[PDB]
Protein backbone atom coordinates (compact mmCIF):
# COMPACT_ATOMS: atom_id res chain seq x y z
CA UNK A 1 0.00 0.00 0.00
CA UNK A 2 1.32 3.36 1.17
CA UNK A 3 4.92 4.37 1.39
CA UNK A 4 5.89 5.82 4.65
CA UNK A 5 8.77 6.24 7.20
CA UNK A 6 8.21 2.26 8.13
CA UNK A 7 9.16 1.43 4.78
CA UNK A 8 11.93 3.96 3.95
CA UNK A 9 14.33 1.64 2.90
CA UNK A 10 12.57 -0.18 0.18
CA UNK A 11 13.47 2.75 -2.24
CA UNK A 12 16.51 1.91 -2.56
CA UNK A 13 16.40 -1.76 -2.94
CA UNK A 14 17.09 -3.93 -6.81
CA UNK A 15 13.32 -2.97 -7.43
CA UNK A 16 13.52 -0.68 -10.07
CA UNK A 17 10.74 2.13 -9.31
CA UNK A 18 9.61 5.47 -10.11
CA UNK A 19 8.86 8.12 -8.31
CA UNK A 20 5.70 10.80 -9.88
CA UNK A 21 5.11 14.45 -8.94
CA UNK A 22 2.88 15.92 -11.08
CA UNK A 23 2.90 19.38 -8.83
CA UNK A 24 4.40 21.38 -11.83
CA UNK A 25 2.72 19.74 -14.76
CA UNK A 26 -0.55 22.49 -14.39
CA UNK A 27 1.23 25.81 -13.85
CA UNK A 28 -0.39 29.79 -14.04
CA UNK A 29 0.22 33.27 -13.41
CA UNK A 30 -3.30 34.62 -12.44
CA UNK A 31 -3.86 38.64 -13.48
CA UNK A 32 -6.60 41.19 -13.69
CA UNK A 33 -8.20 41.51 -17.20
CA UNK A 34 -8.89 45.04 -18.96
CA UNK A 35 -12.43 44.96 -17.60
CA UNK A 36 -10.76 44.26 -13.65
CA UNK A 37 -11.65 40.51 -13.77
CA UNK A 38 -8.87 37.75 -12.62
CA UNK A 39 -7.57 35.78 -15.48
CA UNK A 40 -4.58 32.80 -15.39
CA UNK A 41 -1.92 32.66 -18.24
CA UNK A 42 -0.62 28.97 -18.23
CA UNK A 43 3.44 28.51 -18.26
CA UNK A 44 5.31 25.35 -19.28
CA UNK A 45 5.37 22.72 -16.71
CA UNK A 46 7.16 19.35 -15.93
CA UNK A 47 6.61 15.90 -14.87
CA UNK A 48 8.69 15.19 -12.68
CA UNK A 49 9.63 10.87 -12.61
CA UNK A 50 12.33 9.64 -10.45
CA UNK A 51 14.25 6.51 -9.84
CA UNK A 52 15.57 7.26 -5.85
CA UNK A 53 18.05 4.34 -6.86
CA UNK A 54 19.83 5.43 -9.54
CA UNK A 55 18.80 8.93 -9.63
CA UNK A 56 17.48 9.38 -13.41
CA UNK A 57 15.33 12.15 -13.77
CA UNK A 58 12.59 11.54 -16.99
CA UNK A 59 11.51 15.19 -17.49
CA UNK A 60 8.59 15.58 -18.63
CA UNK A 61 8.53 19.34 -20.40
CA UNK A 62 4.37 20.29 -20.68
CA UNK A 63 4.24 22.91 -23.45
CA UNK A 64 1.84 25.71 -22.73
CA UNK A 65 0.20 24.10 -26.25
CA UNK A 66 -0.91 20.95 -23.86
CA UNK A 67 -3.63 23.16 -22.49
CA UNK A 68 -4.88 25.54 -25.71
CA UNK A 69 -9.09 24.70 -25.63
CA UNK A 70 -9.21 22.17 -23.02
CA UNK A 71 -11.18 22.69 -20.04
CA UNK A 72 -10.70 21.35 -16.47
CA UNK A 73 -7.13 21.77 -16.72
CA UNK A 74 -6.36 20.79 -13.10
CA UNK A 75 -8.04 17.67 -13.77
CA UNK A 76 -6.66 17.22 -17.39
CA UNK A 77 -3.38 17.68 -15.84
CA UNK A 78 -3.81 14.85 -13.49
CA UNK A 79 -4.83 12.77 -16.95
CA UNK A 80 -2.19 14.04 -19.21
CA UNK A 81 0.32 13.29 -16.10
CA UNK A 82 -0.38 9.54 -16.21
CA UNK A 83 -0.56 9.24 -20.46
CA UNK A 84 3.59 10.47 -20.10
CA UNK A 85 3.96 8.56 -17.43
CA UNK A 86 2.34 5.28 -19.62
CA UNK A 87 4.00 6.49 -22.60
CA UNK A 88 7.31 6.38 -20.67
CA UNK A 89 7.49 3.11 -19.46
CA UNK A 90 5.83 1.61 -23.02
CA UNK A 91 8.83 3.27 -24.22
CA UNK A 92 11.26 1.61 -22.05
CA UNK A 93 12.41 -2.18 -22.33
CA UNK A 94 10.85 -4.52 -20.02
CA UNK A 95 13.80 -5.38 -18.00
CA UNK A 96 14.16 -1.47 -17.36
CA UNK A 97 10.15 -0.83 -16.85
CA UNK A 98 9.70 -0.12 -13.09
CA UNK A 99 8.02 -2.87 -11.07
CA UNK A 100 6.27 0.20 -9.05
CA UNK A 101 5.27 3.41 -9.38
CA UNK A 102 5.05 5.92 -6.58
CA UNK A 103 2.78 9.06 -6.74
CA UNK A 104 3.61 11.82 -4.33
CA UNK A 105 -0.27 12.85 -5.02
CA UNK A 106 -3.10 10.73 -4.33
CA UNK A 107 -5.13 12.01 -6.80
CA UNK A 108 -2.44 10.47 -9.43
CA UNK A 109 -3.82 7.17 -8.14
CA UNK A 110 -7.05 6.60 -10.38
CA UNK A 111 -5.64 8.55 -13.60
CA UNK A 112 -1.74 6.55 -13.47
CA UNK A 113 -3.84 3.52 -12.54
CA UNK A 114 -6.71 3.71 -15.86
CA UNK A 115 -3.39 4.64 -17.95
CA UNK A 116 -1.21 1.36 -16.74
CA UNK A 117 -3.95 -1.67 -17.15
CA UNK A 118 -2.03 -3.06 -19.82
CA UNK A 119 0.78 -3.43 -16.69
CA UNK A 120 -1.00 -5.28 -14.24
CA UNK A 121 2.32 -6.26 -12.54
CA UNK A 122 3.44 -2.83 -11.96
CA UNK A 123 2.32 -1.32 -8.21
CA UNK A 124 1.01 1.89 -8.18
CA UNK A 125 1.24 3.44 -4.87
CA UNK A 126 0.43 6.14 -2.74
CA UNK A 127 3.01 7.80 -0.23
CA UNK A 128 2.40 9.35 3.48
CA UNK A 129 5.66 10.98 2.76
CA UNK A 130 5.82 15.14 2.06
CA UNK A 131 8.03 14.90 -0.44
CA UNK A 132 9.70 18.42 -1.33
CA UNK A 133 9.90 17.69 -5.31
CA UNK A 134 7.73 20.75 -6.07
CA UNK A 135 11.03 22.79 -5.40
CA UNK A 136 12.68 20.80 -9.15
CA UNK A 137 11.44 24.20 -10.18
CA UNK A 138 14.31 26.06 -8.25
CA UNK A 139 16.86 24.10 -9.66
CA UNK A 140 17.94 27.08 -12.04
CA UNK A 141 19.13 24.37 -14.58
CA UNK A 142 15.63 22.32 -14.36
CA UNK A 143 13.53 25.70 -14.63
CA UNK A 144 15.82 26.57 -17.48
CA UNK A 145 15.00 24.35 -20.13
CA UNK A 146 11.43 24.30 -18.76
CA UNK A 147 10.69 27.54 -19.48
CA UNK A 148 12.53 27.93 -22.92
CA UNK A 149 10.85 24.62 -24.08
CA UNK A 150 9.07 25.95 -27.29
CA UNK A 151 7.45 22.07 -27.80
CA UNK A 152 6.78 19.61 -26.05
CA UNK A 153 10.03 17.42 -25.12
CA UNK A 154 11.38 15.13 -22.39
CA UNK A 155 15.01 15.91 -21.07
CA UNK A 156 17.03 13.21 -19.06
CA UNK A 157 18.80 14.32 -16.04
CA UNK A 158 21.14 12.42 -13.07
CA UNK A 159 19.24 14.55 -10.00
CA UNK A 160 22.18 13.73 -7.82
CA UNK A 161 24.79 14.81 -10.66
CA UNK A 162 28.28 12.09 -9.68
CA UNK A 163 27.50 11.64 -5.89
CA UNK A 164 26.37 7.72 -6.19
CA UNK A 165 30.97 7.41 -6.87
CA UNK A 166 30.72 8.43 -3.07
CA UNK A 167 27.94 7.38 -1.09
CA UNK A 168 24.85 5.51 -0.93
CA UNK A 169 21.47 5.89 -2.84
CA UNK A 170 19.75 6.17 0.83
CA UNK A 171 22.68 9.04 1.47
CA UNK A 172 22.05 10.74 -1.82
CA UNK A 173 18.22 10.76 -1.67
CA UNK A 174 18.53 12.30 2.07
CA UNK A 175 20.79 14.86 0.65
CA UNK A 176 18.31 15.83 -2.36
CA UNK A 177 15.36 15.91 0.21
CA UNK A 178 17.14 18.00 2.55
CA UNK A 179 17.81 20.87 -0.88
CA UNK A 180 14.57 20.38 -1.67
CA UNK A 181 13.10 20.48 1.68
CA UNK A 182 15.46 24.02 1.96
CA UNK A 183 14.64 25.37 -1.55
CA UNK A 184 10.70 25.17 -1.13
CA UNK A 185 11.20 26.83 2.73
CA UNK A 186 12.96 29.84 1.66
CA UNK A 187 13.92 29.68 -2.06
CA UNK A 188 16.48 33.03 -1.46
CA UNK A 189 18.34 31.67 1.64
CA UNK A 190 18.79 28.44 0.18
CA UNK A 191 20.45 29.77 -3.08
CA UNK A 192 22.22 31.71 -0.97
CA UNK A 193 23.84 28.83 0.62
CA UNK A 194 24.66 26.91 -2.33
CA UNK A 195 26.49 29.51 -4.58
CA UNK A 196 28.15 32.05 -1.86
CA UNK A 197 31.48 30.72 -2.01
CA UNK A 198 32.73 31.53 -6.00
CA UNK A 199 35.44 28.83 -5.81
CA UNK A 200 32.52 26.48 -6.13
CA UNK A 201 30.97 25.34 -9.60
CA UNK A 202 28.38 23.40 -10.91
CA UNK A 203 29.96 21.50 -13.83
CA UNK A 204 28.08 21.82 -17.34
CA UNK A 205 27.28 18.34 -17.16
CA UNK A 206 25.72 19.04 -13.34
CA UNK A 207 22.97 20.51 -11.41
CA UNK A 208 24.59 21.19 -8.03
CA UNK A 209 27.89 22.49 -6.90
CA UNK A 210 31.20 20.14 -6.93
CA UNK A 211 31.33 19.77 -3.19
CA UNK A 212 33.87 18.40 -1.34
CA UNK A 213 32.97 15.73 1.22
CA UNK A 214 33.61 18.30 4.02
CA UNK A 215 32.43 21.23 2.14
CA UNK A 216 28.93 18.90 1.65
CA UNK A 217 29.14 18.71 5.60
CA UNK A 218 28.80 22.62 6.18
CA UNK A 219 26.47 22.54 3.21
CA UNK A 220 23.56 20.35 4.83
CA UNK A 221 24.41 22.00 8.45
CA UNK A 222 23.26 24.94 7.03
CA UNK A 223 20.22 24.13 4.96
CA UNK A 224 18.67 21.91 8.40
CA UNK A 225 19.91 25.39 10.01
CA UNK A 226 17.71 27.20 7.39
CA UNK A 227 14.56 24.65 7.55
CA UNK A 228 15.02 24.52 11.63
CA UNK A 229 14.58 28.60 11.79
CA UNK A 230 11.99 29.19 8.99
CA UNK A 231 9.70 26.48 11.34
CA UNK A 232 9.87 28.37 14.35
CA UNK A 233 8.82 31.44 12.75
CA UNK A 234 6.03 29.70 10.92
CA UNK A 235 4.73 28.58 14.14
CA UNK A 236 6.02 30.87 16.60
CA UNK A 237 7.87 28.32 18.78
CA UNK B 1 -54.18 -17.89 -8.09
CA UNK B 2 -51.39 -20.32 -7.49
CA UNK B 3 -50.38 -22.67 -4.09
CA UNK B 4 -47.09 -23.60 -2.77
CA UNK B 5 -48.06 -26.08 -0.39
CA UNK B 6 -45.63 -27.33 3.05
CA UNK B 7 -45.49 -30.93 3.81
CA UNK B 8 -45.33 -29.92 7.12
CA UNK B 9 -43.68 -26.98 9.63
CA UNK B 10 -41.08 -29.23 11.58
CA UNK B 11 -39.33 -26.38 12.71
CA UNK B 12 -39.83 -22.54 14.08
CA UNK B 13 -39.20 -20.82 11.56
CA UNK B 14 -39.93 -17.20 10.10
CA UNK B 15 -41.85 -17.31 6.26
CA UNK B 16 -40.85 -14.70 4.04
CA UNK B 17 -43.13 -15.16 0.58
CA UNK B 18 -42.19 -11.80 -1.64
CA UNK B 19 -42.37 -8.50 1.46
CA UNK B 20 -44.80 -10.27 3.17
CA UNK B 21 -43.46 -12.48 6.72
CA UNK B 22 -45.49 -15.17 8.95
CA UNK B 23 -44.38 -16.63 11.96
CA UNK B 24 -44.58 -20.62 12.08
CA UNK B 25 -44.05 -22.17 15.74
CA UNK B 26 -42.10 -26.08 15.70
CA UNK B 27 -44.84 -28.23 14.59
CA UNK B 28 -47.59 -25.79 14.06
CA UNK B 29 -50.20 -27.15 11.39
CA UNK B 30 -48.81 -24.95 8.73
CA UNK B 31 -49.40 -26.42 5.28
CA UNK B 32 -48.44 -23.52 3.10
CA UNK B 33 -49.43 -20.58 0.89
CA UNK B 34 -52.56 -19.80 -1.47
CA UNK B 35 -53.70 -17.23 -3.53
CA UNK B 36 -50.12 -16.50 -5.19
CA UNK B 37 -50.40 -13.70 -7.89
CA UNK B 38 -49.63 -15.34 -11.57
CA UNK B 39 -47.30 -13.07 -13.91
CA UNK B 40 -44.68 -12.27 -11.66
CA UNK B 41 -41.90 -14.41 -10.15
CA UNK B 42 -41.85 -15.20 -6.13
CA UNK B 43 -39.39 -15.54 -4.00
CA UNK B 44 -40.22 -17.97 -0.31
CA UNK B 45 -37.97 -17.63 1.73
CA UNK B 46 -36.55 -18.75 5.83
CA UNK B 47 -35.12 -17.74 8.96
CA UNK B 48 -35.38 -20.23 11.55
CA UNK B 49 -35.65 -19.41 15.02
CA UNK B 50 -33.21 -21.27 16.24
CA UNK B 51 -30.41 -19.38 14.02
CA UNK B 52 -30.98 -15.90 12.76
CA UNK B 53 -27.51 -17.31 10.85
CA UNK B 54 -28.37 -18.63 7.18
CA UNK B 55 -31.86 -16.57 5.49
CA UNK B 56 -32.08 -18.83 2.39
CA UNK B 57 -35.06 -18.91 -0.20
CA UNK B 58 -35.82 -19.61 -3.65
CA UNK B 59 -36.88 -18.05 -6.39
CA UNK B 60 -39.83 -19.46 -8.82
CA UNK B 61 -42.53 -18.70 -10.95
CA UNK B 62 -45.70 -21.04 -10.70
CA UNK B 63 -46.74 -20.83 -14.60
CA UNK B 64 -43.06 -22.73 -15.02
CA UNK B 65 -44.69 -25.71 -12.43
CA UNK B 66 -45.82 -27.07 -9.41
CA UNK B 67 -43.51 -26.24 -6.55
CA UNK B 68 -43.96 -28.01 -2.35
CA UNK B 69 -41.85 -26.83 0.75
CA UNK B 70 -40.74 -30.09 2.66
CA UNK B 71 -37.98 -29.99 5.59
CA UNK B 72 -35.25 -32.21 5.32
CA UNK B 73 -33.86 -33.05 9.00
CA UNK B 74 -30.49 -34.27 7.11
CA UNK B 75 -29.95 -30.74 5.79
CA UNK B 76 -31.86 -29.04 8.19
CA UNK B 77 -34.03 -26.72 5.92
CA UNK B 78 -36.95 -26.21 4.15
CA UNK B 79 -36.75 -27.31 0.38
CA UNK B 80 -38.21 -26.58 -3.05
CA UNK B 81 -39.12 -29.20 -5.06
CA UNK B 82 -41.26 -29.84 -8.23
CA UNK B 83 -44.10 -32.14 -8.05
CA UNK B 84 -44.83 -33.57 -11.93
CA UNK B 85 -47.75 -35.31 -10.90
CA UNK B 86 -50.57 -32.93 -11.40
CA UNK B 87 -53.24 -34.38 -10.17
CA UNK B 88 -51.40 -35.73 -7.05
CA UNK B 89 -50.99 -32.29 -6.09
CA UNK B 90 -53.91 -30.66 -7.05
CA UNK B 91 -54.95 -33.06 -4.68
CA UNK B 92 -53.25 -32.33 -1.89
CA UNK B 93 -53.74 -28.43 -2.27
CA UNK B 94 -58.03 -29.43 -2.03
CA UNK B 95 -57.34 -30.77 1.03
CA UNK B 96 -55.20 -28.52 2.80
CA UNK B 97 -57.30 -25.62 1.26
CA UNK B 98 -60.70 -27.39 2.87
CA UNK B 99 -58.65 -27.94 6.60
CA UNK B 100 -57.52 -23.75 6.12
CA UNK B 101 -53.92 -24.98 6.39
CA UNK B 102 -52.93 -22.67 4.29
CA UNK B 103 -52.25 -18.95 4.67
CA UNK B 104 -53.49 -16.40 1.81
CA UNK B 105 -50.54 -14.36 -0.25
CA UNK B 106 -52.21 -10.92 1.48
CA UNK B 107 -52.21 -8.37 -1.53
CA UNK B 108 -53.98 -5.40 -1.28
CA UNK B 109 -55.86 -4.61 -4.34
CA UNK B 110 -54.39 -0.93 -4.65
CA UNK B 111 -50.91 -2.09 -4.05
CA UNK B 112 -48.33 -2.49 -6.83
CA UNK B 113 -45.25 -2.99 -4.80
CA UNK B 114 -44.17 -6.43 -5.83
CA UNK B 115 -44.72 -5.71 -9.52
CA UNK B 116 -43.30 -2.30 -8.90
CA UNK B 117 -40.26 -4.67 -7.50
CA UNK B 118 -39.95 -7.22 -10.15
CA UNK B 119 -41.11 -5.63 -13.37
CA UNK B 120 -37.76 -6.57 -15.40
CA UNK B 121 -37.08 -9.48 -13.18
CA UNK B 122 -37.72 -12.76 -15.31
CA UNK B 123 -37.18 -16.74 -14.05
CA UNK B 124 -35.14 -17.32 -17.57
CA UNK B 125 -32.62 -14.94 -15.86
CA UNK B 126 -32.50 -15.49 -12.87
CA UNK B 127 -31.59 -19.28 -13.84
CA UNK B 128 -28.62 -17.93 -15.56
CA UNK B 129 -27.73 -15.85 -12.24
CA UNK B 130 -27.89 -19.04 -10.30
CA UNK B 131 -27.13 -22.20 -12.31
CA UNK B 132 -28.85 -25.36 -11.15
CA UNK B 133 -30.05 -26.37 -14.49
CA UNK B 134 -32.35 -29.66 -13.25
CA UNK B 135 -34.57 -27.36 -11.06
CA UNK B 136 -37.19 -24.50 -12.51
CA UNK B 137 -36.84 -22.68 -9.12
CA UNK B 138 -33.46 -21.11 -8.22
CA UNK B 139 -32.02 -21.04 -4.60
CA UNK B 140 -29.76 -17.73 -2.74
CA UNK B 141 -29.05 -17.61 0.64
CA UNK B 142 -26.96 -14.75 2.96
CA UNK B 143 -23.44 -16.76 2.09
CA UNK B 144 -23.42 -17.48 -1.53
CA UNK B 145 -20.38 -15.06 -3.02
CA UNK B 146 -20.83 -13.72 -6.59
CA UNK B 147 -18.28 -14.56 -9.82
CA UNK B 148 -16.87 -11.31 -9.20
CA UNK B 149 -16.08 -11.88 -5.72
CA UNK B 150 -14.95 -15.13 -6.31
CA UNK B 151 -12.09 -13.28 -8.75
CA UNK B 152 -10.83 -11.06 -5.45
CA UNK B 153 -14.46 -20.47 -4.50
CA UNK B 154 -17.30 -22.91 -4.88
CA UNK B 155 -18.15 -22.07 -8.58
CA UNK B 156 -21.17 -24.11 -8.61
CA UNK B 157 -22.63 -22.16 -5.52
CA UNK B 158 -21.91 -18.70 -6.94
CA UNK B 159 -24.51 -15.51 -8.30
CA UNK B 160 -23.21 -15.26 -11.70
CA UNK B 161 -24.00 -11.76 -11.74
CA UNK B 162 -22.51 -9.28 -15.08
CA UNK B 163 -18.98 -8.39 -13.58
CA UNK B 164 -18.74 -4.93 -13.54
CA UNK B 165 -15.18 -3.01 -12.65
CA UNK B 166 -14.68 0.90 -13.91
CA UNK B 167 -10.68 0.21 -13.91
CA UNK B 168 -10.61 -2.65 -16.99
CA UNK B 169 -9.87 -2.65 -19.88
CA UNK B 170 -13.83 -3.77 -20.60
CA UNK B 171 -14.54 -0.40 -19.35
CA UNK B 172 -11.81 1.37 -20.89
CA UNK B 173 -10.92 2.42 -24.42
CA UNK B 174 -7.26 2.48 -25.38
CA UNK B 175 -7.03 6.38 -25.86
CA UNK B 176 -10.08 7.23 -24.07
CA UNK B 177 -8.79 7.22 -20.44
CA UNK B 178 -9.99 9.69 -19.01
CA UNK B 179 -13.01 10.20 -20.92
CA UNK B 180 -14.31 6.74 -20.40
CA UNK B 181 -13.23 6.86 -16.72
CA UNK B 182 -14.88 10.38 -16.31
CA UNK B 183 -17.82 9.38 -18.55
CA UNK B 184 -19.37 5.86 -18.40
CA UNK B 185 -21.62 5.68 -21.07
CA UNK B 186 -19.25 4.00 -23.70
CA UNK B 187 -19.30 1.68 -21.06
CA UNK B 188 -22.77 1.25 -20.44
CA UNK B 189 -24.30 1.66 -24.11
CA UNK B 190 -21.70 -0.18 -26.15
CA UNK B 191 -20.43 -2.87 -23.87
CA UNK B 192 -23.60 -3.93 -21.59
CA UNK B 193 -26.31 -2.63 -23.04
CA UNK B 194 -25.98 -3.15 -26.98
CA UNK B 195 -23.41 -5.86 -26.26
CA UNK B 196 -24.00 -8.04 -22.98
CA UNK B 197 -27.89 -7.42 -21.46
CA UNK B 198 -28.70 -6.96 -25.33
CA UNK B 199 -31.53 -4.05 -23.57
CA UNK B 200 -32.08 -1.91 -20.99
CA UNK B 201 -35.38 -4.95 -19.54
CA UNK B 202 -32.45 -7.18 -19.47
CA UNK B 203 -30.86 -4.71 -17.43
CA UNK B 204 -32.91 -3.28 -14.92
CA UNK B 205 -33.69 -7.33 -14.29
CA UNK B 206 -30.64 -7.79 -13.01
CA UNK B 207 -30.50 -4.94 -11.15
CA UNK B 208 -33.85 -5.13 -9.34
CA UNK B 209 -33.05 -9.09 -8.68
CA UNK B 210 -29.54 -7.95 -7.16
CA UNK B 211 -31.69 -5.73 -4.98
CA UNK B 212 -34.25 -7.83 -3.77
CA UNK B 213 -31.46 -10.76 -2.71
CA UNK B 214 -29.41 -7.95 -1.25
CA UNK B 215 -32.84 -7.19 0.90
CA UNK B 216 -33.62 -10.82 1.52
CA UNK B 217 -31.15 -12.46 2.32
CA UNK B 218 -28.62 -9.59 3.24
CA UNK B 219 -26.56 -10.71 0.19
CA UNK B 220 -23.52 -8.45 0.49
CA UNK B 221 -22.52 -9.16 -3.33
CA UNK B 222 -25.59 -8.39 -4.27
CA UNK B 223 -25.48 -5.18 -2.66
CA UNK B 224 -22.35 -4.78 -4.29
CA UNK B 225 -23.96 -5.78 -7.91
CA UNK B 226 -26.58 -3.36 -7.38
CA UNK B 227 -25.05 -0.65 -6.51
CA UNK B 228 -22.73 -1.19 -9.08
CA UNK B 229 -25.59 -0.95 -11.60
CA UNK B 230 -26.60 2.29 -10.58
CA UNK B 231 -23.43 3.70 -10.66
CA UNK B 232 -22.72 2.56 -13.76
CA UNK B 233 -25.80 4.54 -15.45
CA UNK B 234 -25.80 7.79 -13.14
CA UNK B 235 -21.71 7.78 -13.93
CA UNK B 236 -23.02 8.14 -17.97
CA UNK B 237 -23.56 11.17 -19.43
CA UNK B 238 -26.00 9.83 -22.47
CA UNK B 239 -28.69 7.38 -21.19
CA UNK B 240 -31.62 7.51 -22.98
CA UNK B 241 -34.13 9.60 -21.59
CA UNK B 242 -36.73 6.65 -21.01
CA UNK B 243 -34.32 4.75 -18.80
CA UNK B 244 -33.82 7.34 -16.62
CA UNK B 245 -37.39 7.33 -15.81
CA UNK B 246 -37.48 3.95 -15.40
CA UNK B 247 -34.83 3.86 -13.10
CA UNK B 248 -36.05 6.79 -11.42
CA UNK B 249 -38.91 4.62 -10.47
CA UNK B 250 -37.55 1.27 -9.55
CA UNK B 251 -35.22 3.12 -7.36
CA UNK B 252 -38.11 4.70 -5.71
CA UNK B 253 -39.50 1.44 -5.01
CA UNK B 254 -36.31 -0.32 -4.06
CA UNK B 255 -35.77 3.09 -1.38
CA UNK B 256 -39.86 2.62 -0.40
CA UNK B 257 -39.46 -1.25 0.51
CA UNK B 258 -36.17 -1.23 2.57
CA UNK B 259 -36.52 -2.23 6.13
CA UNK B 260 -35.81 1.39 8.01
CA UNK B 261 -33.63 -0.54 10.25
CA UNK B 262 -31.27 -1.49 6.89
CA UNK B 263 -30.51 1.57 5.39
CA UNK B 264 -27.35 1.81 7.51
CA UNK B 265 -25.99 -1.48 5.98
CA UNK B 266 -27.95 -1.69 2.51
CA UNK B 267 -27.30 1.50 1.47
CA UNK B 268 -23.55 2.73 0.11
CA UNK B 269 -23.01 6.40 1.29
CA UNK B 270 -20.49 7.31 -1.45
CA UNK B 271 -22.51 5.71 -4.33
CA UNK B 272 -25.97 7.81 -3.27
CA UNK B 273 -24.23 10.77 -2.35
CA UNK B 274 -22.77 10.49 -5.98
CA UNK B 275 -25.45 9.51 -7.79
CA UNK B 276 -27.72 12.27 -5.95
CA UNK B 277 -25.75 14.96 -6.17
CA UNK B 278 -22.75 14.69 -8.17
CA UNK B 279 -23.06 12.35 -11.14
CA UNK B 280 -24.31 13.25 -14.94
CA UNK B 281 -27.87 11.80 -13.29
CA UNK B 282 -28.10 14.25 -10.30
CA UNK B 283 -31.26 16.05 -11.75
CA UNK B 284 -32.81 12.57 -13.36
CA UNK B 285 -33.97 10.72 -10.66
CA UNK B 286 -36.85 13.48 -8.63
CA UNK B 287 -38.76 10.50 -7.15
CA UNK B 288 -35.64 8.58 -5.50
CA UNK B 289 -33.81 11.93 -3.97
CA UNK B 290 -37.62 12.88 -2.69
CA UNK B 291 -38.03 9.59 -0.97
CA UNK B 292 -33.95 8.83 -0.06
CA UNK B 293 -33.97 13.04 1.69
CA UNK B 294 -37.76 12.39 3.54
CA UNK B 295 -36.64 8.61 4.69
CA UNK B 296 -32.86 8.35 5.08
CA UNK B 297 -31.69 11.83 5.45
CA UNK B 298 -28.36 11.05 7.62
CA UNK B 299 -26.69 8.50 4.89
CA UNK B 300 -26.60 11.97 2.48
Amino acid sequence: GAMNSSNYAELFNNDIKLFVDDTNVYRVTVHKTFEGNVATKAINGCIFTLNPKTGHLFLKIIHTSVWAGQKRLSQLAKWKTAEEVSALVRSLPKEEQPKQIIVTRKAMLDPLEVHMLDFPNIAIRPTELRLPFSAAMSIDKLSDVVMKATEPQMVLFNIYDDWLDRISSYTAFSRLTLLLRALKTNEESAKMILLSDPTITIKSYHLWPSFTDEQWITIESQMRDLILTEYGRKYNV
Amino acid sequence: MNTVPFTSAPIEVTIGIDQYSFNVKENQPFHGIKDIPIGHVHVIHFQHADNSSMRYGYWFDCRMGNFYIQYDPKDGLYKMMEERDGAKFENIVHNFKERQMMVSYPKIDEDDTWYNLTEFVQMDKIRKIVRKDENQFSYVDSSMTTVQENELSDPAHSLNYTVINFKSREAIRPGHEMEDFLDKSYYLNTVMLQGIFKNSSNYFGELQFAFLNAMFFGNYGSSLQWHAMIELICSSATVPKHMLDKLDEILYYQIKTLPEQYSDILLNERVWNICLYSSFQKNSLHNTEKIMENKYPELL
